[PDB]
Parts: structure tokens; C-alpha cells; sequence
């Protein structure tokens, strides 16, 4: 009927606040679990297809229903921690109460997505406090939970201008702790996906806050060991900023150079891959600023004994656009690239990359015939620089007898 | 007749038993000494009758220590290791260098074969290369060890009867003499008999078949039975495949898989095993669990 | 189950 | 080369592109300084390292370390404040490890500051850091308060307290975390009625922080706080906050309480323990979270052992004991594991009759637990029980279960029993031992795992030390030698390893007459491993023998082995001849 | 029922041996390619 409907709805929300045990006692309460399962199941179908039911009083009743079900302390990690473990190889440990949890998530989402949903009426209840406890949940081990949370926080970000600043500051805090204190968190990817979409939304003359956020938060996310878990979405966030404002490219490329892995190969491949995507958007003007430091690295990589590092580097040559930026800058780039791939032409343990360095050397001479083997001319300038060095230290030490 | 060097070796070994790496110039010297003894060993090494035979180890030093607790100390009991000393564990440097160490001090007491992880390529995609890098600061020790892996015999023959190898059988191989005729002094090729021997797996599909690993072949009972009958072998003993009981019979007992890394990569939860061949070549297996395992790291962009 | 090349 | 030549060289070296070369410069930075004046160090090198240095985190890390040791180089304590500008910058650096060294270096040199300098230079540094734009500067500041405070004027002390208070109430949890970290450290340095009036409020606020990562750090602080303070102040102040943490919604918080529990019991003293800490502990042993239950279990004997002399019986027997019984059959391997490793230490506390009545069935259920770790942890401390109940009682109640565990499936359990045998046998006596326990020990020598064989071997030496050499001759020796004909070389060597050990304490006669002959026959064993151990073994027992025996019997055999076809036999023979001086 | 299995048997030594032969051939062709790549390089050096 036209009304006692609104009373019966609230009544059922109440009954869905009864938490059930799925872990400690896994065989208990089968019947009543189903009752709850059915109770919120129908409440989805109810609010989904019908309309004009998100009335003023049901708001607090819903938010409270969510909180009591969703906001718990996460249990101890089910995975070993330590330097000898790759979090990629962690056994998927699932949230045992997913029977109910899914439908609370699915519900609160439809509750959000309704075109009859009134933000500045709900905002009394979805507050900073709610957001913070929602943000805590991203460290859940269950990927399905993280998935829902991603979408939920993404909506909340969209529909509450009041909360946008807070949400930005809070996830920043989460990262800082991850990068600088613990180096463990299960939900880095998901938070970055939200952030990716957020980066696109940003406004024309990029605001200082966000520039800082790229340089101080997103770049250092690069230094943590478990980069593979969230690198794609991290790389995306970075690339988007560069599309939004090209003047950011020197600092970001200089940063990636600063953080270059010296003892972690998969990360070396990861960086090489990310940098190429960056070069795929580089305005020539911004390219001239970073070529030399960039290629002093590529030199190191090309001569790397690690076939996956060498390969990925050498694969830069199959990029028409990069290859042309090399071409009309050949003056500067070639004397630094040449020694590297020359030392590795005489011989190599790996035949494939042997093939690739022969090809690479070919493409360089076709750019500007450079019979410039005053390569060994530098190998002497360096012998002399070392003799001046050792003869300087002599003077300093024999001046220790001092005043 | 001076044993100045065996004092030096005894020290290196003692050090290694305390899970402490040797130095760059010590590994280099060690490998140099190791090469000269391995080079004179056959593609199919003749191994004397009482031995204890072991599967994969993959850098799990503390479990190797555990192995010796079950098996006996590394001079008093003879050992034969079927390769795979270096990858997924946290202590590949200490493990391979210890095992090589033992071989040069006691060439007669220990034999070490090549596994599929003793190779430049495999050692780069899995831990060892990065381990060497964070423990030494350069790629030299890696260069010395990989150069040294080319010299490891491919297969062993215990008492003309128990054929020992890392992988399994090869379609290009029908006899031991086919094996003796190979040139092993090289990187493990992507195809061919040398490769199959380090890569293949037995299975339940009674014939040659495509390996789910990108290399070697699968092979069923009938190959094993022919291969054994043709060579007068009572058993093929092999070691490249995780088994949850640490050891596994198959092919009407023509082959055994032995696997010596308990709870592999500290993830897999498997038992480990080794097999003792006594004076009269009777066998017995010993299973064992992983040994009782009793700041913020340096940034990976440091060096 | 870590990666076919072998948990 | 003139006055500032050493600085020019440094500049050149930091202009280098090999990061490694730049490092070597920084490592040799005290040689630069010595080369330079003391005053050129101050007025030129120091400013250079302050302004004119931009570089990688690894270099900044080295510079931090160097600067912590420069006091003399800069002219001594009159001049330490020169070092502060460089160090303030490094304390601001993003990378955790660099700013941490910076703090470490700052703390070190503070002690070289006169109170005037602490007031004019160091304290201002702490203010700037604590009020800086970024959380890195602020976290660094938390580490610096307790080194300047005790040595500055009260007005400055009032300021340090304000700043510390502001950090405790930062907008970011990063700083709040780092603050709560240094709260106890700081408290230990305050005058006591400032502890009461200003630290308690700080502690109370952190203990109810929204982030549980902050809250659990306040528990650590509560210990330092309670230890500075006497029975009466605890009740008003720290106690209502402490009682909350034990019921915190976060198991992470409840865990600290449990982990710090005895330390809390001391600090608080027996009166409040009785009223407040007894119910709390019970609830912690009943936590929904197993890590909490495990943590609490570890403390069961400590807690009980520190209860006041009067109510000790009532509380243990009525409050704690039934929890322990419940915990014995907990679902979780690890909480059961923790308990098993401390429960037996309860025995001297309940005394003979109580132990037999209540503790004993528990021990027995743990002696037969399915989890090997439980049963390993419960063997550990058996003697302590033998001291409270009789040895008579022991062999009636527990011996049968011990005998069962001598043949346990897991060898570490087997070993636990072996290492306990010598003591236990001593207490039962020889006529009992070698009627009921001899064969069991002999079987160990023939066990599949080496370690077990090994252990059972030295065990032999311990036995002969309490039963004497003629029990050995009649009971041990002949079974040991019987092993020299085992078809397996692995068990044959056991015979040698046993002789190695037994010779040390059976004396010349028995060794020569009854052991040596077996060793010498083994010199002809088909397997090299046995052969070179005959050499090692002759080396070892050589000194025990008369020079005539050594000379007519041992020497020929060792020499025969130096002619052996096998390199290791030849080596160990040559070795034995050197050592025994028969070469 | 017998000869059928027996046929599949011979058919498999056959196919495997062949696979192994073609695999051999890709590797030999790869060596030709590496040599030629080297030659293109040496020749373009003298342009
Ligand atoms: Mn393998
Ligand atoms: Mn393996």
C-alpha cells in the first residue's frame, strides 16, 4: 500500500543490522543467514526497479545499516611478510561473509546510483568519518571487496563536492604511510584507478595542489618493492598528467631517473616500459631537456647483461616516433649511445640481443654516417682524469699534518 | 705435498655453514678451481655405490642444513645432487657456493649434476641474478657461477644400474652412449637432447607429448620401460618436479621423482625427501619438513 | 602455481 | 693548490657522474676537513655542504653520517652549532632512511651543546622542524625533544612541551604515529608533576585516536608512564584509559595490552593488578582473535608468579585455572603452542597436590597433541615438574607418555626426549633405567635420521658419567660394537662415532681391551667413508692409550691406510700420524 | 584393437622426431640471420 510500505522498509533495515558469524562458527545459523540474505536481496530488487522510495527518513537508516555491516577491523594478514615473499604469489584468502557483504555493497550502490538520490540531504550522514572508515576497508584481502569499494568511493567522490578535498588528503596519507613506513597495503591499485579517473576530470590551468601530488606522491610510489602489483595503473596516472600539462615532463622523467632500480630487474623492465609510454607523448621541446640523462641510462640498459633489460631497452628502436626524435637530435644522442652497444657487438652470451645490437648500430649510422671511433680517445681522457684524481688525494692526505 | 689450500677451503666451508657468502675474489677463485675438476668428469658420471640422492634445493639454505641433519654431514655421507641449486629461495648465493665448495674439497664424496635452473637465462628471470646483485653490487659472481654451470655433468650412473638426471628422457636419446657423445660445455640450448634431459617430465599419457613447460617433452610408461630395458637400468631417478610427499613413484616404478626443497618458495606446503642407496643398493626415502625458522630494507635504487 | 617453469 | 684547494677537489668529485665516486668523497670528508683549517672547515666547507649540495638519497645518507662525527673538526663544543644547518636540511628530506640518520646525528651532537647553545641554536631547530610545511620535518622533530629538554631553562621547557603537544595533535596520522612513539622517551625526561598534568592528557588523546595504528602506540607509552608514577595517581589517570585499550574494537590494540601485560602488572603494582588486571586478562584469554589469545597465553605463568602473596591462591585457582583448561583445547595450533611452553612453570606455584589434581591431566592432553609444536614445547620444561611432584609420581603419571614420544613421528620431538634422557635416567637409577629404558636408547642409535643418531651418541657419554664405566662395559659397549657388522655403512660409522665418545670416560683399560680391536678391524671396510673415519677415530682415542699399544698396534694400521687408493682416507691417515706424533 | 595402438605408437616416434628436426632447423636459420645481420653492419660501416 501507499504508506505502511515506508515503515516496513525501515523495519527490515533494522533486521539487517544483525551481524552473523561465518568464520568462528561456520555451521551455525544457516537458516537465519538465509533470512538475512533474502531480506536484503529483496531490498535491492525493491530499490532497483521501483522509484520515489529514497524518502528523507530512510537515509540514516541505510548509512547505519552499511556501517554496522561493513566497518569492522580487518583480521591479521593471512600471508607471510618479509623480503623473501612476492605479494603477487600470495594465496587468495577470501572474505567468508561474502554471502551478506556482497548484497550490502550491491545495495548501498543502487542506493547511490538512483536518480532520486539527494546528495545535500545524505551529506549529513555520509561524512568525513564515514569516508575514513570506508578508506580503511581498501586494505581488505578480498579482491571483490576492493572492487566494490573502488566503485563506491568513486561515486561518493563524484556526488559530494564537500568531501572531495578530504578524500584527496586522506588517500594521500594512506600512500605516504605505504611508501615511507610499511611498504604493505592490498589496495594500492584500486585507489590509483579512482585517482586515474580523477586526474582526467582536472581543470585547465592545472592547480598547484595536484602538481605537488604528482611530484610528491605518485612519483615516489615508484620506489617500493611491490611495484608490479599496481604499476599499470600508476603508469596510467602519470601519463595522464603529462597529457594534461606538458611542462611537468622534466621533473617526472628526472624523478624516474632518480629512482632507477639498481638491484631489481623486473622493475627495470617496468620503468623502461613506462618511460616509452611517456616518450609517446613527449613534445619535442620537452624532449631536448631530458635526452642526455635519459640516454645515459639507456646506454647502461642496452649494455645490461640481463636479457630482459637489454631487450626492452633495444625495443625502443622499433618506435618510429622515438626513432625520429633521435634523428633530429643525433648530434647529442649518438656519442653517448655508441660506446655502449659497440662494447657488446664483439661478443654476447645471448644471441637474440646480439642480433638486436647489430641492428641498432645499423640504424644509428643510417642517421648520420659517424666513423667517430674517437671512442678510445675518450678512454684515454678518462685515464688522465684518473691520474689527476689520485695525485690530488696525495696532496690532501699529505696536508692532514695540519693547521 | 702441501695442504695450505685445504686449510683455506675448510675455512670457506665453515663460513658457509654459518650462511655467510664468500667474497667476489673467493668465488672467482672457487669457480676457477671447480672448473678444472668438473671438466674431467663425464656427461654420464660413474658414481660409487653407497650414496644419498637429492632433488631440487633452490636457495633454501636452511632447508639444505635440515637435509644434512637428516642425511649426515657432508664428508661422512656421500651425496649426489641432481641440480637446481639456485632459484626461488632467499639464499641462492650461500647454497650454490657451499655445494660447489664441498665438491672441490671432496670430489669423491659429492657429485653435483646440472639442472634446468643452472643456466644464464633461467637464472635471470628467477631470483639468482638479482640476489647476486644485492649481495655483491655487480654481475661478476653471476658471471663466474654461470660460466661454471656449463661444466656440470648432465647425468649420473650409480653402479651401472640407477640412472640419475634432473629432467627426464629425450626422443633424440636411446642409450647412455648417445649421452656420452654430446658436447655439454655450453648454455642449455632451447631445443635438443641436452635440453630435454634437463626439462622433460614423465606423465600418464603413455608416449611422447608436448610439455606444458615451454621445453622438453612429456613421456609415459612405455618410453621408461624401453629405455630401462635397452640400457639395463633397474630405475630412472629424477628430480625436477614438485611432489607433495617429497618423493613419488610412477611408471610401474621405472622412475622416481625426488624433491628436496620443503615448502617450496616458502609457499607450496610440500614435504621434501632424499633417497639413500646403501652398500647393496637397497633404497629408502627420508621425508622431512622445513627447518624451524627462528628494519625497513635498503631502497632498491641504492648501489 | 607461481610461474609453468615450477607451486 | 692553496687554502681552499681541498674544497675544489670535493666540488670536482661531486660533479662526477659515477655516484660511487661521489660516495668515496663523502666517506673521506674528515680528511678534507683536517686538510683545511679548523676555521676553513667552519666558515667554508660547512656552508658548502649546506647550500651547495643537491644529490641522490644515497649521498645525502652518507653526508648525514659524516656530520654526526665532525665536532672536533669544526673546533669542538664551542662550535657544534655549525653542524646544525646541514642537518636541518637532511632532516627534511623525503626518504625515511636519510632523515633518520639525520636525527640520529642530531641527537648525538646535542650532548656537545652548552645549555646556552641548546637554547640559541638547537631548540630553534626543533621548532622549525616541528612547525615545517611537510610531515617529514615534523616526524623528524619527534626524535629530538628528549635530548635538549633536561638541560634548558624552564621557559624553554614550557615551549618544548607546547610543541610536543602540537605534534600529538597533527592533522596527519604520520606525525601522530611518530609522536606516540616518542611519548614514553619524553615522559622519562620530564619533571614528575608535568608527567601528571601534561603527559597524561597527551596519552589519553592518542589512546582514543581514530586510527588504531596510533592507539596501539599509546599502549607502549602507558608502560613508561605507569613506571614513573605511584599507586594512587594510576587510578585516576592512566587506568580508565588502560581498561579501554583492553576492550578496544581493534585486535591490534588489544594485542599490545596482552603483549605488554606483565610489564603493565609490575608498573601498576599488586593492588591495581588484583582489581583491574585480573578481569582484563581473563577476557584477553577469551578474545575472539587468536593472535590475542596466543599473546596472552605466553604470559600465563609470569602473571601468576607476580600476583600478591595473599590472594595468589584464590585468584589462580578460581579465576585463571579454568581459562587455562579452556585454552588447552583451543582450536588454534599457535595459542595452544604458546600455552604448552609455559604451563609447566605453574607447578611450583600450585604445589604438589594441586599440580597432580589439576595440572597433570592438562600436561597429558598436551603430551598427546596432534600438533608437533605443542608437544615439543611441553617436553621442554619437564624437570621443573619433577621437582614439585615426586620422581616416583613422575614415572607413574608421565613416564608412559614420554616413552611413547621417544618413538614420535617427527624427529625434533624424538630429539627433545633424547636430550632429557640423561637427567631423567639419573633420577630413576640404573636398575630401573636399564630394565625399562635401555633398549629405547639403543634403538635411537639405529634411527633413520642422522641428527637422532648423533644425539643418542653423546647421550651415551652422559649416561656413563652417572652409571660409571662397568655398566658401560656390560650394557652399552657390546651392542655398540655389534653395529660394526651392519650391512649399511651409515650405521657402521655409528660404531665409530660411539667409540669416539665413550673412550673419553671408560678409561684406558676398557678402551684398549674392548673397543680398539673393533676399530682396527674396520680399517679394512669396503667403503672409504668408514675407512677415513677409522683414521679420525684413532686420532681421537690415540691419547687415551699406552705408547706401547699406540706403537705396535695403531701406527702400522694408520700407515697401511696412508697407502689407501682413496684421497680422503690417505689424507686423514697422514693427519692422525702428525697429530699423534707417529710421523 | 592391438595394431591400432601399435600404429599410434610408431606414428609418434615419427612426429616427435620430425618436430625435433624442424626445431633444429629454426635454430640453424637463426644463425644464418645473425651472421647476415653482422654482415649488414660491417658493410654499412664502410659507407
Ligand atoms: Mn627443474
Ligand atoms: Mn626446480
Amino acid at each position: 500500500p501507499p504508506a505502511d510500505q515506508e515503515k516496513l522498509f525501515i523495519q527490515k533495515l533494522r533486521q539487517c543490522c544483525v551481524l552473523f558469524d561465518f568464520v568462528s562458527d561456520p555451521l551455525s545459523d544457516l537458516k537465519w543467514k538465509e533470512v538475512k540474505r533474502a531480506a536484503l536481496s529483496e531490498m535491492v530488487e525493491y530499490i532497483t526497479h521501483n522509484r520515489n522510495v529514497i524518502t528523507e527518513p530512510i537515509y540514516p537508516e541505510v548509512v547505519h545499516m552499511f556501517a554496522v555491516n561493513m566497518f569492522r577491523t580487518l583480521p591479521p594478514s593471512s600471508n607471510p611478510t618479509g623480503a623473501e615473499f612476492d605479494p603477487e604469489e600470495d594465496e587468495p584468502t577470501l572474505e567468508a561473509a561474502w554471502p551478506h557483504l556482497q548484497l550490502v555493497y550491491e545495495f548501498f550502490l543502487r542506493f547511490l546510483e538512483s536518480p532520486d538520490f539527494q546528495p545535500n540531504i545524505a551529506k549529513k550522514y555520509i561524512d568525513q568519518k564515514f569516508v575514513l572508515q570506508l578508506l580503511e576497508l581498501f586494505d581488505s584481502e578480498d579482491p571483490r571487496e576492493r572492487d566494490f569499494l573502488k566503485t563506491t568511493l568513486h561515486r561518493i567522490y563524484g556526488k559530494f563536492l564537500g568531501l572531495r578535498a578530504y578524500i584527496r588528503k586522506q588517500i594521500n596519507n594512506i600512500f605516504y604511510r605505504f611508501i615511507y613506513e610499511t611498504e604493505h597495503h592490498n589496495g594500492i591499485a584500486e585507489l590509483l584507478e579512482i585517482l586515474g579517473s580523477i586526474i582526467n576530470g582536472f581543470a585547465l590551468p592545472l592547480k598547484e595542489e595536484h602538481k605537488i601530488f604528482l611530484l610528491k606522491v605518485l612519483l615516489p610510489l615508484h620506489k617500493v618493492k611491490s611495484l608490479s602489483v599496481y604499476h599499470p595503473q600508476l603508469a596510467y596516472c602519470v601519463v595522464q598528467f603529462l597529457e594534461k600539462d606538458s611542462t611537468l615532463t622534466e621533473p617526472v622523467v628526472m624523478a624516474l631517473l632518480k629512482y632507477w632500480p639498481k638491484t631489481h630487474s623486473p622493475k627495470e623492465v617496468m620503468f623502461l616500459n613506462e618511460l616509452e609510454e611517456i616518450l609517446d607523448v613527449i613534445e619535442p621541446s620537452e624532449f631536448v631537456k631530458i635526452m642526455e640523462p635519459l640516454f645515459r641510462q639507456l646506454a647502461k640498459c642496452v649494455s645490461s647483461p640481463h636479457f630482459q633489460v637489454a631487450e626492452r631497452a633495444l625495443y625502443y628502436w622499433n618506435n618510429e616516433y622515438i626513432m625520429s626524435l633521435i634523428s633530429d637530435n643525433a648530434a647529442k644522442i649518438l656519442p653517448i649511445m655508441f660506446p655502449s652497444l659497440y662494447r657488446n657487438s664483439k661478443t654476447h652470451w645471448n644471441k637474440t640481443i646480439h642480433g638486436l645490437i647489430y641492428n641498432a648500430l645499423k640504424l644509428f649510422m643510417e642517421m648520420n654516417q659517424k666513423l667517430f671511433d674517437d671512442c678510445t680517445q675518450q678512454f684515454k681522457a678518462e685515464k688522465l682524469k684518473e691520474k689527476l684524481k689520485m695525485k690530488e688525494r696525495e696532496e690532501a692526505w699529505v696536508k692532514i699534518e695540519n693547521l | 705435498d702441501e695442504k695450505v689450500f685445504t686449510k683455506e677451503l675448510d675455512q670457506w666451508i665453515e663460513q658457509l655453514n654459518e650462511c655467510k657468502q664468500l667474497s667476489e675474489s673467493q668465488v672467482k677463485s672457487l669457480c676457477e678451481k671447480a672448473k678444472e675438476i668438473l671438466t674431467k668428469e663425464s656427461n654420464v658420471q660413474e658414481v660409487r655405490c653407497p650414496v644419498t640422492v637429492c632433488g631440487d634445493v633452490h636457495g633454501q639454505f636452511h632447508d639444505l642444513m635440515e637435509l644434512f641433519r637428516i642425511g649426515g654431514k657432508s664428508p661422512d655421507t656421500n651425496y649426489l645432487f641432481m641440480g637446481d641449486y639456485v632459484n626461488r629461495g632467499y639464499y641462492s648465493v650461500e647454497t650454490v657456493t657451499l655445494l660447489v665448495a664441498l665438491k672441490v674439497r671432496y670430489r669423491e664424496r659429492i657429485t653435483i649434476l646440472r639442472g634446468n635452473h643452472e643456466s644464464r637465462q633461467i637464472t635471470q628471470v628467477y631470483g639468482f641474478y638479482d640476489e647476486c646483485l644485492r649481495k655483491y653490487g655487480n654481475a661478476n659472481v653471476w658471471k663466474y657461477f654461470t660460466d661454471l654451470f656449463d661444466y656440470l655433468p648432465l647425468t649420473a650412473l650409480v653402479d651401472g644400474q640407477i640412472f640419475c638426471l634432473h629432467g627426464g628422457l629425450s626422443p633424440s636419446i636411446d642409450t647412455l652412449d648417445h649421452i656420452r657423445a654430446l658436447d655439454r660445455l655450453q648454455e642449455v640450448p632451447h631445443e635438443g637432447p641436452m635440453c630435454d634431459l634437463l626439462w622433460s617430465d614423465p606423465d600418464d599419457r603413455g608416449g611422447w607429448g608436448i610439455s606444458p613447460r615451454g621445453a622438453g617433452y612429456t613421456f609415459g610408461q612405455d618410453i621408461s620401460e624401453t629405455f630401462n630395458h635397452a640400457n639395463g637400468l633397474t630405475l630412472v631417478s629424477r628430480a625436477h618436479q614438485l611432489v607433495m610427499e617429497g618423493y613419488n613413484w610412477c611408471h610401474d616404478r621405472n622412475v622416481v621423482t625426488i624433491f628436496s626443497a620443503p615448502n617450496y618458495c616458502y609457499r607450496c606446503g610440500n614435504q621434501a625427501a632424499i633417497m639413500e642407496l646403501d652398500d647393496t643398493l637397497k633404497y629408502s626415502f627420508l621425508q622431512f619438513d622445513p627447518a624451524p625458522r627462528r628494519t625497513r630494507r635498503t631502497p632498491d635504487y641504492f648501489l | 602455481x607461481l610461474x609453468r617453469x615450477x607451486x | 693548490d692553496d687554502s681552499l684547494y681541498p674544497i675544489a677537489v670535493l666540488i670536482d668529485e661531486l660533479r662526477n657522474e659515477d655516484v660511487q665516486l661521489r660516495l668515496n668523497s663523502i666517506k673521506k670528508l674528515s680528511t678534507i676537513a683536517l686538510a683545511l683549517g679548523v676555521e676553513r672547515t667552519r666558515s667554508e666547507l660547512l656552508p658548502f655542504l649546506t647550500d651547495t649540495i643537491y644529490d641522490e638519497d644515497e649521498v645525502l645518507l652518507a653526508l648525514a653520517e659524516q656530520l654526526g662525527t665532525f665536532t672536533t673538526l669544526v673546533g669542538g663544543p664551542e662550535y657544534v652549532h655549525c653542524l646544525l644547518p646541514p642537518l636541518e636540511s637532511l632532516a627534511t628530506v623525503e626518504e625515511t632512511v636519510v632523515r633518520d640518520k639525520a636525527v640520529e646525528s642530531l641527537r648525538a651532537i646535542s650532548h656537545e651543546h652548552s645549555p646556552s647553545d641548546l637554547e640559541a641554536h638547537f631548540v630553534p631547530l626543533v621548532k622549525r622542524l616541528a612547525g615545517g610545511d611537510w610531515f617529514t620535518s615534523r616526524t623528524s622533530a619527534c626524535g629530538l625533544f628528549s635530548v635538549c629538554y633536561p638541560r634548558v631553562s624552564s621557559a624553554v621547557k614550557a615551549e618544548l612541551r607546547q610543541y610536543f603537544r602540537n605534534l600529538c595533535s597533527d592533522d596527519t596520522p604520520m606525525v601522530r604515529r611518530a609522536a606516540a612513539s616518542k611519548l614514553g622517551e619524553f615522559a622519562k625526561v620530564l619533571e614528575l608533576d608535568n608527567v601528571k598534568s601534561e603527559i597524561i592528557p597527551m596519552f589519553s588523546n592518542l589512546a582514543s585516536d581514530e586510527q588504531d595504528s596510533v592507539r596501539l602506540l599509546a599502549v607502549e607509552a602507558c608502560v613508561n608512564i605507569a613506571q614513573l608514577l605511584p599507586q594512587e595517581d594510576l587510578e585516576a589517570l592512566v587506568m580508565p584509559t588502560l581498561r579501554q585499550a583492553a576492550e578496544d574494537k581493534s585486535w591490534r590494540v588489544r594485542y599490545m595490552v596482552a603483549d605488554k601485560f606483565t610489564e603493565l602488572q609490575k608498573a601498576v603494582g599488586p593492588e591495581i593488578t588484583k582489581t583491574d588486571l585480573v578481569p582484563a586478562f581473563q577476557n584477553l584469554m577469551k578474545d575472539c582473535e587468536a593472535e590475542v589469545r596466543a599473546a596472552a597465553s605466553h604470559k600465563v605463568k609470569e602473571f601468576c608468579e607476580n600476583l600478591s602473596a595473599d590472594c595468589r591462591e584464590n585468584v589462580i585457582m578460581t579465576q585463571i585455572l579454568p581459562c587455562i583448561k579452556e585454552l588447552v583445547s583451543d582450536a588454534n595450533q599457535h595459542v595452544k603452542s604458546a600455552l604448552a611452553s609455559v604451563i609447566m612453570g605453574l607447578s611450583p606455584i600450585l604445589g604438589k597436590d594441586n599440580t597432580i589434581e589439576h595440572l597433570l591431566p592438562l600436561f597429558l592432553a598436551q603430551l598427546k597433541d596432534e600438533c608437533p609444536e605443542v608437544r615439543l614445547n611441553i617436553i621442554s620444561n619437564l624437570d621443573c615438574v619433577n621437582e614439585v611432584i615426586g620422581i616416583r609420581q613422575l614415572s607413574q603419571s608421565l613416564l608412559p607418555a614420554i616413552v611413547e614420544l621417544a618413538e614420535d613421528a617427527k624427529w625434533r620431538v624424538r630429539l627433545a626426549i633424547i636430550e632429557y634422557m640423561p637427567l631423567l635416567a639419573g633420577q630413576l637409577g640404573v636398575e630401573f633405567f636399564d630394565e625399562k629404558l635401555n633398549s629405547l636408547c639403543m634403538a635411537w642409535l639405529v634411527d633413520h635420521v642422522y641428527a637422532i643418531r648423533e644425539a643418542a651418541t653423546s647421550n651415551l657419554k652422559k649416561l656413563v658419567e652417572k652409571f660409571g664405566k662397568e655398566w658401560a662395559h656390560a650394557t652399552i659397549i657390546p651392542k655398540v660394537l655389534a653395529m660394526s657388522g651392519d650391512p649399511n655403512y651409515l650405521h657402521r660409522m655409528t660404531t665409530l662415532f660411539c667409540i669416539n665418545v665413550l673412550s673419553e670416560v671408560c678409561g684406558q683399560d676398557i678402551t684398549t681391551k674392548h673397543m680398539l680391536p673393533t676399530v682396527l678391524r674396520m680399517a679394512g671396510d669396503p667403503v672409504a667413508n668408514v675407512r677415513f673415519n677409522v683414521a679420525k677415530s684413532l686420532q681421537k682415542i690415540g691419547p687415551i692409550l699406552d705408547n706401547s699399544t699406540l706403537q705396535s698396534e695403531v701406527k702400522p694400521i694408520l700407515e697401511k691406510l696412508t697407502q689407501d687408493q682413496d684421497v680422503d682416507v690417505k689424507y686423514f691417515a697422514q693427519e692422525a700420524l702428525t697429530v699423534l706424533s707417529l710421523a | 584393437p592391438s595394431t591400432l595402438l601399435k600404429n599410434y605408437q610408431d606414428n609418434n616416434k615419427m612426429l616427435v622426431l620430425a618436430l625435433e628436426n624442424e626445431k633444429s632447423k629454426v635454430k640453424e636459420a637463426q644463425d644464418i640471420i645473425l651472421q647476415l645481420r653482422k654482415e649488414c653492419y660491417y658493410l654499412t660501416c664502410q659507407l
